[PDB]
């Protein structure tokens, strides 16, 4: 099978700032899927193909990697951002990065 | 003579991809036994006779069969062509009435219906007049609205339908496809060609091979064989959503027939317009089967396992599982035989497991005779019974598999088989070839000029 | 047998062969270029697609200097940053396909540049014979 | 656009069956495929199955088999040929299956895979 | 590839008998030409490979009229009239068409005792 | 802003220019001449009318003495009773639009001059190269 | 007695509408371009051989 390693665990930032999140697999050569889920409500795509945006997803949330280090930088934060990040690879789901407010 | 002066060419062999419509082109021989006998007898060029590859030299393609454009042409011009080939057939509205239906003349066992004896009012070739009359019918064309019982058939809810005329076959004739003018069609030779990625010995070539259209879910037949050992082919091996399809060495021989002799009867609906009903059958009330060899069919597993262990490791245990689920045609093994469809049960096949060290499988069918190919949204066709005792025999070329798995770290891979969408069947034909186009005006410097 | 000599007179079969074998092989392909209800409406609409592609590229031939002649010569000089590479290694090695796609952002301006070459020579053409 | 409608939250008794209704409106049911997932609290997501609705060939998780079943709804009247529903019937309950389940259809770009899913359901709380 | 195989691999026929061997074709030989280009080979041993005929009903210079040929595309045969000892040696198959050209195995006429 | 020269080299923008700023940009109009169930038969004989005017009008030029030149010269001199005004008013002031509706009577002898002088340039060509 | 029509044994049959009138009008056969239509003027011509006008 397929394990994701998803890290940081507990992300605490304050809005402006840039944070990076990266997921790190097991085989190499595929793709990398990111998912935003706000805090009761429906999740959303965010990335597909690890490079590419979502319908609707402004270009503050880049992402990259290759291999087996697959990065996800959310440059300039909001107060709407603040959100659980989930790297989807096939069917192998990640475990959750917390994203907190920090003061 | 340092400077160079610039020099046109015109044509310059260079091409680059593009995509465009093929003309289809049937052999003349099918011309010889004429009068629309098989689709496209009549709607398609004959063929060159002195067909023509030209094996190129130290040339590189990239060759991709998944995201090929032809294969989606050819599904878009057989679905075109045989709605094309059941407009001037005769339309089965009125037949569209209350069925009173009973039990065949059969020791029932208190197992099984299978075939129904079904009575019903029919118009004559007068408008004024009717009459009584009575056929058989399968068990899935009927269903009980709610004595005797009292039944409808099922495509009543929805459409009436076509029924084939019988002078058009079903049987496919081979199919080429000739390149227009400025387009090319180029052709792999590599034997251990994986599906996708370069094939580094190509051969261009005017008109295709003899592609046969033959209409299968489970295991597709008599479908070009690989020459050096069998292959399997995907996409990514990895992804569950797509097919593995793969293609033997050695063709495994399947025999199918269906008992029962029928008795073709033929009603008149309407003026000019005839209907053949299943009649009576003399003779004995026998169910229809497949046989196929169990000892070659162990040994075409064997080679099949002994494939799948590359991608998956050396220490894995590959079973085989019967389908999952769903419509009818898809977990069953659905074909054509002599002009009549055939749902086989292949659950006799697909039991295995396989760990890292005379006699014949017979396998029960269930025969439908109004179908619903390709599932548009009203339009199927009511296949005419066909008279007397049939059966085809057929090699199988390959099969269609479909990986599962959702966690939890099993040295297993359970297989089971696929269908679902009928391109995967074209795709195992048109994987060796791809669509170019000439772009033959290059450019190029050289030492000359142009006397004023 | 039929030999292996057939294969450079057949069509396309100078493709992997150098650029200085193809252009005596260079006709065919311009020769196999031109000549080769519903069917009936695709195969004419194909068929005229065709025509119209190669009516187009001699009329793009025909305003350079060139109306009717395969190999041609012109009145402009290549600008050294286009390929760089001397005159033996790009006509004894290279393909043609790896040389059409070393120079394919140039071309468009290539054309302009053969343009221009074909209206001024027009032009110088008719000062010369204006006089007499 | 894509909505994908489920039915309402649901309390069920530990032995039982569940079914749930996504229904699709505004696109070809005929052609996408439509993936199940559950979103266990506190263990993460897990993937369930997905279904075909060509035909219905569905597939099913390893850990799963036995337990669910996945069917389709069609539409027949050419005069609405859009939508369509999935049904998803989980038997076998036990007090882990208390869960929040969704249905979602694949990104509708050709160059995203099958599993980029881009739409998604409401939500159906499943309570054991 | 149109690789090709030779039905049978051997035969013994004696001094006055008539022998045929068959090669079966995979791929249909066909050039533009319309002729089948597919060549019959002898080769006494420890020699050069001779030419027994050329395309099916064509023959070469220097040899015999002991030899035919017959085809239709897709299986091809041999009919030796009369059997000599020179008529010892390796048979072939051999094609023209298409890239690379293929052989046949190779038959080996023998003696009867 | 693009600029008022793309009007020039843009499609037909020299209409209302004088006839000595036309020839300039006058292989716009040449180029864009050519390329550009019942709806794909109307398209499709629209489009195959459009070529065959276009062949027309080569075949026409080619058995004069320019197969694929835009500019020409022949060897027949104006009758003066055609347009009996001088080269400065003919190139400077006029426009082709009155240059065509002044000169609309005489084009069938026009063009069957022409036929006449390529017909006999040609006899008179191979009568010089039948000495040799 | 008792009828029916002698076409309803085989085929309905669609009847002809009378703004279509039956009557000749001359067709002419204008040839295409390529080709050519050659014609015969000989007066004794048999039907099969040359035509020398
Ligand atoms: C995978 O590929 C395989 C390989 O092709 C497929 O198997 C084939 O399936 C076909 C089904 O579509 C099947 O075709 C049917 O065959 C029926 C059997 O009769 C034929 O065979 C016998 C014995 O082999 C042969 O003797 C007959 O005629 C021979 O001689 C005549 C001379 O007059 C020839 O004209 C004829 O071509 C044939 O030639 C033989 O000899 C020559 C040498 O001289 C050889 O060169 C030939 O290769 C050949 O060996 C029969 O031809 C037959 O009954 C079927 O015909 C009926 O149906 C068709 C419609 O499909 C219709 O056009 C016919 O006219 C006829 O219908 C009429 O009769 C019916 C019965 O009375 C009646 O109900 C109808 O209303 C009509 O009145 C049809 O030809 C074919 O046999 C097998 N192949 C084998 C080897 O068995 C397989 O199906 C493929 N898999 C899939 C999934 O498709
Ligand atoms: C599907 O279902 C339909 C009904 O929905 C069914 O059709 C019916 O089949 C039965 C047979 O199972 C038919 O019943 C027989 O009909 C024949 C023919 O009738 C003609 O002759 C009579 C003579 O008076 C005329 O009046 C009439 O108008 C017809 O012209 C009769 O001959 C049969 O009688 C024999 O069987 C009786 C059974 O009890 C005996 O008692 C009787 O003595 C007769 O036997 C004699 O004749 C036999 C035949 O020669 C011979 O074998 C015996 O030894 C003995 O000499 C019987 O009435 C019925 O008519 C059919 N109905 C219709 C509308 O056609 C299908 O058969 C069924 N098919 C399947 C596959 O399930
Ligand atoms: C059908 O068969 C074709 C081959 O014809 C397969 O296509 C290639 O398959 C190979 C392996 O099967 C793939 O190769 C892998 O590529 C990785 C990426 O590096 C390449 O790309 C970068 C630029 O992106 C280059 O700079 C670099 O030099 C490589 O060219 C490699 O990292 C992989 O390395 C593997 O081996 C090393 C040591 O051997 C290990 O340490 C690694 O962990 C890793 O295991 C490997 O070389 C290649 O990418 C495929 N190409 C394409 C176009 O697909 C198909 O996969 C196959 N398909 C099916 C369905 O069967
Ligand atoms: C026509 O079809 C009928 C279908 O009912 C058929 O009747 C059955 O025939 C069989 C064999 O002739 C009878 O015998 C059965 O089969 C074996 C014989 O050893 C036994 O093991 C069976 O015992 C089981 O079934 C019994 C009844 O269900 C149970 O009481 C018992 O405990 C076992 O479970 C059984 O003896 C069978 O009895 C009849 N059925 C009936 C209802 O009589 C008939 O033979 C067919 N005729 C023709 C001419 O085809
Ligand atoms: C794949 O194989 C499995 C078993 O190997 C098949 O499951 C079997 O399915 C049938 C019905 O589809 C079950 O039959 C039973 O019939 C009786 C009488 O109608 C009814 O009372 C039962 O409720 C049940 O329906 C059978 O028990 C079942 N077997 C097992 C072990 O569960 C499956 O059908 C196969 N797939 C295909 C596509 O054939
Ligand atoms: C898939 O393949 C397996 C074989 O691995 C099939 O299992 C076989 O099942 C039959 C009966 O269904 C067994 O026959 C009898 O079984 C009893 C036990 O109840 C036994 O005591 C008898 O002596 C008799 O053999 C058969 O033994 C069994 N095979 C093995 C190796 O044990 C299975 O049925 C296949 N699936 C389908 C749907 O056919
Ligand atoms: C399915 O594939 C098999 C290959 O395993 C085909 O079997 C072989 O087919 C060839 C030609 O179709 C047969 O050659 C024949 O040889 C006889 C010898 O006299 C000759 O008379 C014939 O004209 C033909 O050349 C070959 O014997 C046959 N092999 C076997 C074992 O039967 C098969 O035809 C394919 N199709 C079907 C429907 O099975
Ligand atoms: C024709 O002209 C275009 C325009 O310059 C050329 O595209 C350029 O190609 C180079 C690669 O040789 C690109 O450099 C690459 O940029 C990426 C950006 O992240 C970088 O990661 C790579 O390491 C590499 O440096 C360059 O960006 C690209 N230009 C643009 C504007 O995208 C093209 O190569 C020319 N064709 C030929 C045959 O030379
Ligand atoms: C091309 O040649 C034709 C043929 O001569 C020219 O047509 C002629 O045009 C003049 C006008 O400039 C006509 O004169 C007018 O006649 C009417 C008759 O009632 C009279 O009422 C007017 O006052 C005026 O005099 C002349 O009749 C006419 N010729 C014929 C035979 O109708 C034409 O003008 C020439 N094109 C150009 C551009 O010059
Ligand atoms: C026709 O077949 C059906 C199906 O077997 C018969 O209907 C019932 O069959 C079950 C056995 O599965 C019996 O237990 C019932 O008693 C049957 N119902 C009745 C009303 O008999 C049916 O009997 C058969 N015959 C007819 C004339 O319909
Ligand atoms: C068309 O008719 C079929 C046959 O009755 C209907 O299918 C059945 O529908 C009922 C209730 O919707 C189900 O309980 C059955 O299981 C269905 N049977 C089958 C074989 O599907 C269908 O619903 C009808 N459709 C329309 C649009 O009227
Ligand atoms: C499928 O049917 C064919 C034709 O009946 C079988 O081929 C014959 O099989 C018998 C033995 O059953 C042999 O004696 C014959 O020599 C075979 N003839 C040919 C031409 O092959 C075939 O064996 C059947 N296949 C299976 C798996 O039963
Ligand atoms: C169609 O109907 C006609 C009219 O009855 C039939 O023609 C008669 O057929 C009978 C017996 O076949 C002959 O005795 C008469 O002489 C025929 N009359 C004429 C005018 O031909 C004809 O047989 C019917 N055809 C079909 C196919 O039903
Ligand atoms: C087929 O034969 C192999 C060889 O022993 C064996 O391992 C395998 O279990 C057999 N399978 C069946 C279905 O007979
Ligand atoms: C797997 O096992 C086969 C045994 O035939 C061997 O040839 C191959 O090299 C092995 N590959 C790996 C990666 O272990
Ligand atoms: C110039 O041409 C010679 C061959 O004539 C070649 O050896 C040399 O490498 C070329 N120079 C460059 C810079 O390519
Ligand atoms: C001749 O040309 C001159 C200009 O070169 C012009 O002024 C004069 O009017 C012309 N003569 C006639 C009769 O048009």
């Amino acid at each position: 099978e397929i394990v994701l390693t998803q890290s940081p665990g507990i992300l605490s930032l304050s809005p402006g700032e840039t944070a990076t999140l990266f997921c790190k697999a097991s085989q190499g050569g595929n793709a990398m899927t990111w998912y935003q889920k706000r805090r009761g409500q429906v999740p959303r795509l965010l990335i597909y193909d690890t490079s590419r945006r979502a319908s609707g997803v402004p270009d503050r949330f880049v992402g990259s990697g290759s291999g087996t280090d697959f990065f996800l930088t959310i440059n300039k934060l909001d107060r709407e951002d603040f959100a659980v990040y989930y790297c989807q690879q096939f069917e192998f789901f990640g475990l959750g990065s917390e994203l907190e407010v920090h003061r | 003579a340092e400077n160079l002066w610039v020099t046109v060419y015109y044509g310059v062999p260079v091409w680059k991809d593009a995509e465009t419509t093929l003309f289809c082109a049937s052999d003349a021989k099918a011309y010889e036994t004429e009068k629309h006998n098989v689709w496209a007898t009549h709607a398609c060029v004959p063929t060159d006779p002195n067909p023509q590859e030209i094996h190129l030299e130290n040339v590189t393609e990239e060759f991709n069969m998944w995201k090929n454009n032809m294969v989606e042409q050819m599904h878009t011009d057989i679905i075109s062509l045989w709605d094309q080939s059941l407009k001037p057939c005769v339309k089965l509205t009125p037949l569209c009435v209350t069925l009173q239906c009973t039990n065949v003349t059969n020791n029932i066992t208190d197992m099984r219906g299978e075939l129904k004896n079904c009575s019903f009012n029919m118009t004559t070739e007068l408008r004024d007049k009717k009459q009584k009359v009575y056929s058989l019918f399968y068990r899935l064309d009927v269903v009980q609205i709610n004595s005797n019982k009292e039944y409808r058939l099922i495509n009543c809810n929805t459409s009436a339908c076509t029924q084939a005329c019988p002078k058009v076959s079903f049987e496919p004739i081979p199919i080429h496809y000739c390149a227009p003018a400025g387009f090319a069609i180029l052709k792999c030779k590599d034997k251990k060609f994986n599906g996708t990625g370069p094939c580094p010995s190509v051969s261009t070539v005017q008109c295709t091979h003899g592609i046969k259209p033959v209409v299968s879910t489970q295991l597709l037949l008599n479908g070009s064989l690989a020459e050096e050992e069998v292959m399997i082919r995907s996409e990514n091996i990895t992804n569950n959503a797509k097919n593995i399809l793969v293609q033997f060495n050695t063709p495994v021989q399947i025999n199918c027939t269906r008992p029962n002799n029928n008795t073709r009867k033929s009603i008149r609906i309407g003026p000019g317009q005839a209907f053949y009903a299943t009649g009576d059958i003399i003779g004995d009330i026998r169910q229809a089967h497949c046989n196929v060899s169990k000892a070659t069919w162990n040994e075409t597993l064997g080679k099949v396992v002994k494939q799948l262990r590359k991608h998956f490791g050396n220490n894995t245990i590959i079973r085989f599982a019967n389908s999952s689920g769903g419509d009818l045609e898809v977990t069953t093994h659905s074909f054509n035989c002599g002009g009549e469809f055939f749902y086989c049960n292949t659950s006799g096949l697909f039991n295995s497991t396989w760990i890292s060290n005379n006699d014949s499988i017979t396998l029960p069918c269930r025969i439908k005779q109004i179908i619903n190919m390709w599932q548009r949204i009203g339009q199927c066709m009511y296949a005419p019974p066909i008279q007397g005792v049939i059966r085809c025999v057929s090699n199988i070329t390959g099969l269609i598999l479909t990986r599962d798995g959702g966690s939890t770290n099993s040295t297993t891979e359970t297989f089971r088989p696929g269908g679902g969408d009928m391109r995967d069947n074209w795709r195992s034909e048109l994987y060796k070839y791809k669509v170019v186009k000439i772009e033959p005006l290059g450019v190029a410097p050289t030492r000359c000029k142009r006397r004023v | 047998a039929v030999g292996i000599g057939a294969v450079f007179l057949g069509f396309l079969g100078a493709a992997g062969s150098t650029m200085g074998a193809a252009s005596m092989t260079l006709t065919v392909q311009a020769r196999n270029l031109l000549s080769g209800t519903v069917w009936g409406i695709k195969q004419l609409q194909a068929r005229v697609l065709a025509v119209e592609r190669y009516l187009r590229d001699q009329q793009l031939l025909g305003i350079w200097g060139c109306s009717g002649k395969l190999i041609c010569c012109t009145n402009v000089p290549w600008n050294s940053s286009w390929s760089n590479r001397n005159l033996s290694e790009i006509w004894d090695n290279m393909t043609w396909l790896q040389w059409d796609k070393e120079i394919s952002n140039y071309t468009q301006i290539i054309y302009g540049l053969l343009e221009e070459s074909q209206n001024q020579q027009e032009k110088n053409e008719q000062d010369l014979l204006a006089l007499d | 656009q894509v909505q994908l409608v489920q039915s309402g939250a649901v309390i069920k008794t530990p032995g039982s069956s569940v079914k749930i209704s996504c229904r699709a409106s505004g696109y070809n049911f005929r052609d996408y495929s439509i993936h199940w997932v559950r979103l266990i609290p506190d263990k993460g997501f897990e993937w369930i199955g997905w279904i075909k609705p060509l035909w219905g060939a569905v597939s099913y998780a390893r850990q799963l088999q036995g337990r669910v079943s996945m069917t389709r709804q069609l539409s027949q009247d050419p005069d609405d040929p859009d939508w369509g529903v999935a049904y998803m019937e989980f038997s076998g309950l036990t007090p882990a299956d208390t869960a929040e389940y969704f249905c979602v259809r694949r990104g509708s770009c050709d160059y995203c895979g099958d599993f980029p899913w881009q739409y998604w359901g409401q939500g159906t709380v499943v309570v054991v | 590839d149109v690789l090709m195989t030779q039905t049978p691999l051997s035969l013994p026929v004696s001094l006055g008998d008539q022998a045929s061997i068959s090669c079966k074709s995979s791929q249909s030989i066909v050039y533009k030409d319309g002729n089948s280009y597919l060549e019959w080979y002898l080769q006494k041993v420890g020699q050069s490979p001779k030419l027994l005929i050329y395309r099916v009903s064509n023959r070469f210079s220097g040899v015999p009229d002991r030899f035919s040929g017959s085809g239709s595309g897709t299986d091809f045969t041999l009919k030796i009239s009369r059997v000599e000892a020179e008529d010892l040696g390796v048979y072939y198959c051999f094609q023209g068409t298409h890239l690379p050209y293929t052989f046949g195995g190779g038959t080996k006429l023998e003696m009867k005792r």
